């Protein structure tokens, strides 16, 4: 049996940690919902 | 059960201890998560039961108690925040400029942030606090890193 527990409000945080790059990738999506790289 | 708007952890007691299998969003009385988190199974919220209402394996999304309510979209230019809810750890916002998944059916925003699999379903927000999609379905790139699509449903 799966169950849910509240973890917080959904709000934008001013001055949150800023990280991560922005890659532009060629991808395919199959019928099972799995993404894959097209190369 | 608890029906207050917000981000929730999706837990299971079937495995060792209490394990977090994912995350979801409660908005307008509907619970929204990724299909791979629950596999369409019923959910418990205290003494209450949440039954699936809509789901789609290809989109990897599922809603409970009602139709999908989230319809905000990434504007294609601005930074966003992943409100990551990792297993056993506090909710924390991480700001990032999304990249792009280019497909034969159109372009989708993508976030290059790495978290344990049990973080799937954490919401991605715009500057107005609107949920523009869920984190947790994507790809592993050439350096072992993880890049998730910004997955959004359709409000009927
Ligand atoms: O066309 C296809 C490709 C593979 C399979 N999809 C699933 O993974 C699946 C089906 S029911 C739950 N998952 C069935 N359909
Ligand atoms: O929410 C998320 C983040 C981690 C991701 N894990 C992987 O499937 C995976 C396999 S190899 C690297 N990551 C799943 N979804």
């Amino acid at each position: 049996d799966m169950y849910i527990e509240r973890a917080g409000d959904i709000t934008w945080e001013k001055d949150a940690e800023v990280t991560g790059n922005s890659p532009r990738l060629d991808v395919a999506l199959d019928e099972s919902g799995d993404f894959s790289l097209v190369e | 059960g608890e029906t207050t708007d917000g981000v929730y952890r999706v837990m299971t007691r079937r495995l060792l201890g209490s394990t977090q299998v994912g995350v979801g969003v409660m908005q307008e009385g509907v619970f929204h998560t990724m299909w791979h988190v629950t596999k369409g199974a019923a959910l418990r919220s205290g003494e209450g039961r949440l039954d699936p209402y809509w789901g789609d394996v290809k989109q990897d999304l599922v809603s409970y108690c009602g139709p999908w309510k989230l319809d905000a979209a990434w504007d294609g230019l601005s930074e966003v925040q992943l409100l990551a809810v990792p297993p056993g750890e506090r909710a924390k916002n991480i700001q990032t400029l999304p990249g792009i998944f280019k497909t034969k059916d159109g372009d989708i925003g993508a976030v290059a942030l790495d978290y344990p699999a049990g973080t799937s379903g954490s919401p991605i927000l715009d500057k107005c606090g609107r949920v523009i999609g869920l984190y947790g379905n994507g790809v592993v790139i050439k350096n072992g890193s993880y890049v998730s699509a910004i997955t959004q449903g359709k409000r009927e």
